[PDB]
């Protein structure tokens, strides 16, 4: 029915939109961790400084697409509610 | 007209606003707008004196055909008078039955027969209507909430990506909700869609 | 008997009063009837229309409690309404608490809860799943079942027989709600612990690789992927398994207590 | 059944209208106005119309006033 | 003594008496019975007006203890 | 005239609900509340103050319409109808400036006021959210900046609202937001 | 009936939610539940509406018989009065039903101090003298329920250091173990029985 | 809607204004004030006016009262 | 305190019972209904009773009123 | 009674909840109980209806002697009445003077031997009682701040740098306070200041 | 005594709680006290019943001289003279609003001085000043929150939250300064001109 | 303008009512005016017209402040 | 000010009590209630008392309501 279908898509959209920013954030984390074990240095600001750029950057490039996804889903659900 | 028509008209005008609250679409419209306000999280604004304002106006276009048909509609024996008066109300019964869920009318009819002995009348027909509009109003509220859930869950996840576990998403996700609503046709979509269900 | 009709109206409003005492505690507990959703001029009329629908006796004749002291009677009826209120909400309370577990295991509740909140002020999964479970229950026609238990309650139990909750089952109630939620959520918790252990031992092999954040970034994905895979099979639990039924009135309540 | 209200109202309305007109017709006859016997019988007739209509008026005002304060909150 | 002070000092409405009246009921009778009706007409209008309120108080007191 | 007196008394009695929808007071009352929320204040200033100031400003822009209707002989068969409607023009002309034709239907034209009122109301509410959205941006950046500075220092468990609140206040009294907002809103109607 | 006997009805039902908050055992039951939730880690599980609900129902069993008894006492028609003072003592004889309940749990030395300060037993001294003892009793009864959860946290944290697995956060691991250990043992039943049995 | 309401309002306002003047003019004409035949009508004309305006100002208040009750609270 | 509140309740619960009865016995006894001096005095007792009960009701509502805003805040 | 005597009695009985919340000791009593709760770090226990319930009762024992002694005086030309009325307040005025700060009274008296004026006493009293409550609360925190630091030294001596202590010190905080019979000591002591 | 003069006297007594909320300095006092509570990190205590009370009493001293000058004055038989007579009374209050408001706002409102232009211009002037005070009240404590956090990181206590031990320091500092005695004095001195 | 409309309305109306009752009192204190039907007939008109004027202005002023309570208290 | 409040109240109470007594003495004196010219003077005194006390009650209570409002 039109409820379970609409409910599924809500969880599906979360995984899609947040996927790339969380993925890129994950990879960048491991790289700094590997580079640290290569040497005797120990620093905790280093991983944050590297990840900050990557997280903001990917959202910035993607911002144009997010509006396409949301503006179509909003119209879709409104029609089911009132059709 | 007679002396007793005054007190019947006067007595009705005393109890008028309770029927309009419990047997008219105004109950549906009231909930829908409050459901929107909750989705945005703006429980101060707009005032109920505003939302209840737009709602009573819109309901006027829907119900008016039933009232005009009645006063223009308005004897040898009690059977002639009583059955004539009832024929006027039939113009209103048609409305309630069309919108009441069949299962509920059948339940309240049964419950009435069991006490008395062991077509529905207004008394039994009226409560079925109110519950029916509420159920349907709650369904509409869900689809309008459903698109904003995404914004909350996404913003919350992104914050943990950076490790900002102390930041409070509500302060950030509030403007995103408004932006989406303004980019859609907003209230113009609902108000049209709601009227078309009765027009 | 000229005055006869005049009295037959006052008997309706006096019986209508004692309906409000048992139905209003119910309108508070359910997520679609509470004052956050339904308030104002309709709330006080709609409730009174329901009270008159389920009332069990002839509505034109004198009320039987006229001779009984009201205050001990009122405080008894309100407990019966509060009791039924808990039973009908059970399918929703289970789905709500199910959310709060997932939000903690995935994301944040502040370690010291000094704030105390974290996430949204009723963390958003536990508000979402609460709403979702309600809408499906109405569509299956559950609303007719909620009104059914009310009319039966008045026939198995009525105020002049001093109906009373059964103490033995009430003592177990809290475990049932906790147990039902704990089992349903289990499929999503276990993978979270296993994934944290996977990274944990890695910080033996790459020690200065940060244990915490690399798990904290990741968990918010693994929780959503695994929920979507089970989103469909959660629906059948709400409809049949958890829904209360009028058959239960035989054991939760007993008269002359 | 609350449809009883239609039976009570319908009976009272007609019964009233008949008595209003009867009082009027008792004044259009040249001797129902001019014979003491027929004047005295019109005084009993005209007292009752007044008290009956006022009783229904004041009882119904209370009955609605009970339902008002039940529902209003 | 001035008057027969007794347990009649410790109740608001004499529900056992009012019940006695409403079984008397299955046109006007004037002025004797028209006077007695003034009591039974008012005593029942006031009793209902209390019952409508004690329930609103009693429900609201339950809701106050749950809100917190 | 007696019947003209009833139409005058019933108007005065329904007057406070009209202002609550058909007048610009709707737009003005919301914007100021969103300002308080953006600053993160929850108790002060009391709603008594903002709802006061917002109403005063809304009269300056409405006064020209009241006076014209008052000096016009609004009221004491077909000639009478045309005489009354010729007065309501002073308000119909105002709503049509903000009501969108696509919704008033639910350039010379004579649409009924009962259609313009609900169409007008929703139009101003939609415009209110637009201003609120913009005003949140200059402060949301502030909260994020302070949080990032703390994490550079590793103080991952200090709650930044202990220190972000004074900065928000300082920046607002530097722009005199109350002057720009209260000034600009007047210019949108005059 | 009697007008002053009417005003007292309306006043009482207006005060009722504040009386239950101090002069009733509802104080002890609800408190103990919120502390046990608090120690289990997860918050709003059960929801607050659960806890304040059961505590309200369970408490009625203990108080409702006392209330019923107070009204049935005044209903006896066989009593007669001859003076103002004769009435005051007769009324007071009714409250003994409730007083005797408060006297059991309230500590003697508090009541005696308030009964002296009251000048320049009385219920107004038994309300605050009772409220302070029911609060205090809960912090004792609860403290014994923290011991096993503390043990569970120390054990796993020490286990983690035996595996040599540093800067993992020992909360993800232990939160679910507390619930399983407590819920699988029906702790909430044993807890609820232990409360009612002190008063029933 | 509204344009239909303006008509109902306009009609009632004029119909009343004509009746108010029609009565006054019966008090100036000396053949009407001093003849019982013409006086008996004036007592009815003056009575029917009173009831109409008294009823129209009652119902229209109760209509207004039904709007406040939905909106105010 | 309580031992003092019990005294206040009982003293007033009896004074009203006696005062209410005094009015009734003055209205059923003929020599007291139809004499202007005894009518003049009954006009006083009726009004004094009405005021006394109205005052107690007000002052009691205020007592359980100040408790609401201080406890519940 | 007298017509203008009713108006004075009715206005006073309306403003009771504000006078008690500003001018009476209820100010001191209500704060101290909430500070004890927060020193333990409890969020919801006991409920605000519980604590406010007590502060409102203990305060009545202290204030009743003033209202009783005042009632008997009122039950017992323009220049004579005003002087008669003032003597009734002297029983209350004295109470405020005892606690209200001596200099604030003069400072406000100048803004409006001179016998102080109540309107000067009220704000001087309200502000002076608050300060005393914050002062008491400060002393009630020091015994637990020692507990909180001591626990941390143990975990660090076992290296458990990410075993956040708060779970462990919360039950210690309770054992300490009940073993101190705090609720009894505070209730006996807080009243003796007014005897 | 006249009916129309009385109607205007009754009506002003209906609108009092609004004029005192917008047209009088009460707005500064109420705001300042709540900001003090927030700076300390206290969340229910002292009650708004107390703060809104004390602030109201202090503000009474400042306004009383203004009302008495209208009290001692009648506040004469022609429209022009009557207007001048009535207008001359309000002028005792006009001199107040104009002293604490910015010329540029009034000028804009004078074009849509008049009293109606002075009321809204005055309100915005007092409000912005209140935030200007509050800002200064946070500075002495926020440095305390940072200092506590700074030292614990020296001890290695990565995640001992500060608030359990910093909150008492805030109280001793505020008490040691006698804050309420300084704030309540300085606020009236801005207006009483003693 | 707007700030002065209240002075013009208040001041202009006060003078018009004050002089009307004054012209009534002295109309009931002239031997020629109290004892002549032509003088009593006009006085019946005069006294009632004053009564309606004050009743309307009083009512509408109350509705004015009532809307200001409504829009501000709620 | 409290110093002035006692003065404003005191004058009000005394001035009212004197007026109430004066009317009563005009009713018991047979030379006044029987004289039409003395009745006209009495009618004015009765009305003036009513309107004064009513104005004090209203204005006082609206002064209390302005204080209640700002505190909640």
């Amino acid at each position: 029915d039109d409820l379970v279908f609409a409910g599924n898509k809500a969880l599906y959209l979360v995984l899609i939109l947040s996927g790339w920013p969380t993925i890129v954030a994950t990879i960048i984390g491991l790289l700094v961790g590997l580079f640290q074990t290569v040497t005797q240095l120990q620093e905790q600001t280093l991983p944050f400084g590297i990840k900050l750029l990557g997280v903001c950057l990917c959202l910035f490039l993607l911002s144009g697409w997010y509006g396409e996804v949301l503006l179509s889903y909003g119209r879709q659900v409104i029609f089911l509610a009132l059709a | 007209g007679n002396d007793i028509s005054l007190i019947a008209l006067l007595a009705f005008s005393t109890l008028l606003p309770f029927i309009i609250a419990s047997g008219t679409c105004f109950v549906k419209f009231s909930i829908v707008f409050v459901m929107v306000r909750n989705a945005l999280g703006l429980q101060q604004i707009p005032s109920n004196m505003t939302l209840n304002g737009v709602a009573l106006l819109l309901s006027m276009f829907v119900m008016w055909p039933i009232m005009h048909d009645a006063y223009v509609y308005f004897f040898n024996d009690i059977s002639s008078l009583s059955k004539h008066v009832d024929e006027g109300l039939d113009g209103y019964r048609d409305y309630l039955i069309k919108y009441s869920d069949r299962e509920l009318v059948q339940f309240f009819e049964n419950a009435q027969l069991k006490r008395q002995y062991g077509k529905p009348s207004i008394f039994a027909l009226l409560p079925a209507y109110a519950l029916s509009e509420i159920k349907s109003a709650f369904k509409i509220g869900f689809y309008l909430y459903l698109p904003f859930v995404v914004v909350d869950l996404v913003v919350s996840s992104v914050l943990l990506a950076l490790g900002m576990m102390m930041m409070s998403p509500v302060t950030i996700s509030t403007p995103i909700k408004l932006v989406l609503f303004v980019a859609l046709d907003g209230w113009t979509l609902l108000s049209k869609g709601l009227i078309l269900q009765y027009m | 008997m000229f005055y006869a009709l005049y009295f037959e109206i006052h008997h309706l409003v006096a019986s209508a009063a004692l309906g409000f005492a048992r139905v209003a505690p119910i309108f508070f507990f359910l997520p679609f009837l509470n004052s956050g959703v339904l308030s104002g001029a309709p709330r006080n009329a709609i409730i009174i229309l329901v009270a008159l629908g389920v009332w069990p006796h002839a509505l034109n004749e004198a009320p039987p409690f006229l001779s009984v002291a009201m205050i001990p009677l009122v405080l008894q009826e309100a407990a019966v309404g509060v009791m039924l209120g808990c039973l009908l909400s059970w399918p929703f309370w289970v789905m709500h608490a199910l959310g709060c577990i997932i939000d903690n295991q995935r994301g944040a509740t502040l370690s010291s809860s000094i704030d105390p909140a974290n996430g949204i002020d009723t963390s958003e999964m536990a508000n979402f799943l609460n709403m979702f479970a309600a809408v499906v229950y109405l569509q299956n026609g559950g609303l007719v079942t909620m009104v059914d238990v009310l009319n039966k309650s008045y026939q198995l139990c009525d105020p002049m027989n001093e109906c009373t909750p059964s103490l033995p089952p009430l003592l177990t109630f809290i475990n049932q709600v906790a147990q039902n939620a704990l089992v349903l959520a289990s499929p999503v918790v276990l993978v979270l612990l296993l994934s944290e252990v996977f990274l944990g031992l890695l910080s033996r092999f790459a020690p200065q690789m940060n244990a915490f954040a690399i798990s904290l970034t990741v968990k918010s994905g693994i929780a959503v992927l695994i929920m979507l895979l089970y989103f469909s099979p959660v629906l059948p639990d709400n409809v049949l398994r958890l829904s209360f039924q009028a058959t239960g009135l035989s054991s939760w309540f007993y008269e002359r207590g | 059944l609350d449809d009883r209200l239609l039976q009570a109202f319908s009976g009272s309305a007609i019964a009233t209208a008949v008595d209003k007109q009867t009082i009027t017709n008792r004044i259009e006859d040249p001797n129902l106005v001019t014979d003491p016997k027929e004047l005295a019988i019109s005084q009993e007739m005209i007292s009752d119309y007044n008290l009956y209509v006022s009783m229904v008026s004041t009882l119904t005002r209370k009955g609605v006033g009970a339902v008002e304060t039940l529902l209003r909150s």
